[PDB]
């Protein structure tokens, strides 16, 4: 977190 | 085993083809003039920069200096690659089953090594395919760039030459790219062990791929393993440039995605 990766990971 | 090693070899390629719109196959086809139906503008100086400049980087424009325009296309193109690689990653068997923090960690560290691997596909001795291949920038013109930038790519062209001499293809590259991502020695990984079992399966699929797809390179596997660590050099080199544009070089704000990534490594 790393907020943007995460969202890109979540979907 | 060696049928699911073929199985997994194919899955990756399929997903590689899904996630990566520009392939070596296309890049090589254009580079050698085989699609004279896609013949690329040549940027060789400030002068041809201008004319090729006119092909997002919006009203975000401001005709500033050469190097800031080049900063912005790099930045935008990095953002896209991060997304493709990530989507590709999401498709490596078992990747999603891992702890979220470690899936993040692998991308944090895997992402630039793959950006530079892929860059080699776009390069030869004299320059680089840009703008989805509708463009070709010379090595010589990248050398005329001032300040910290003129001698940055030189070590990437060397090595893009050395690594292209391995005549790897898209199906080869797919597994190599997954091997890199699934590497358990990244700083800050929580659960190393599951990653290693994943990487070992990939290492083996690759081994086979290479014996199959290139039966007369004898030791291709070993040659290709070594590039992985040249890649980390390439990358600490990268990291150390960001560094100089962090302090000196006002005006060059990293994209927040790229901020997340270059931060604590
Ligand atoms: C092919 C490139 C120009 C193409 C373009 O103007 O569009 C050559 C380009 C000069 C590459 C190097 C970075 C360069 O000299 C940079 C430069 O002065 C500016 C001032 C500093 C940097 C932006 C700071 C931030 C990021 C960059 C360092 C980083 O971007 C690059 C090192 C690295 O990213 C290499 C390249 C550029 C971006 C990219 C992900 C792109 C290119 C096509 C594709 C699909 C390939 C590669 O997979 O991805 O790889």
């Amino acid at each position: 977190r790393h907020k943007i990766l995460h969202r890109l990971l979540q979907e | 085993e060696s049928a699911d090693l073929r199985a997994l070899a194919k899955h990756l390629y399929d997903s590689y083809i899904k996630s990566f719109p520009l392939t070596k196959a296309k890049a090589r086809a254009i580079l050698t003039g085989k699609t004279t139906d896609k013949s690329p503008f040549v940027i060789y100086d400030m002068n041809s920069l201008m004319m090729g400049e006119d092909k997002i980087t919006p009203l975000q424009e401001q005709s500033k200096e050469v190097a800031i325009r080049i900063f912005q296309g790099c930045q935008f193109r990095s953002v896209e690659a991060v997304q493709e690689i990530t989507e590709y990653a999401k498709s490596i068997p078992g990747f999603v089953n891992l702890d979220l923090n470690d899936q993040v960690t692998l991308l944090k560290y895997g992402v630039h090594e793959i950006i530079y691997t892929m860059l080699a596909s776009l390069m030869n001795k004299d320059g680089v395919l840009i703008s989805e291949g509708q463009g070709f920038m010379t090595r010589e013109f990248l050398k005329s760039l001032r300040k910290p930038f003129g001698d940055f790519m030189e070590p990437k062209f060397e090595f893009a030459v050395k690594f292209n001499a391995l005549e790897l293809d898209d199906s080869d590259l797919a597994i190599f790219i997954a091997v890199i991502i699934l590497s358990g020695d990244r700083p800050g990984l929580l659960n190393v062990k599951p990653i290693e079992d994943i990487q070992d399966n990939l290492l083996q699929a690759l081994e086979l791929q290479l014996k199959l797809n290139h039966p007369e390179s004898s030791q291709l596997f070993a040659k290709l393993l070594q590039k992985m660590t040249d890649l980390r050099q390439i990358v600490t080199e990268h990291v150390q440039l960001l560094q100089v544009i962090k302090k000196t070089e006002t005006d060059m704000s990293l994209h927040p995605l790229l901020q997340e990534i270059y931060k604590d490594l």
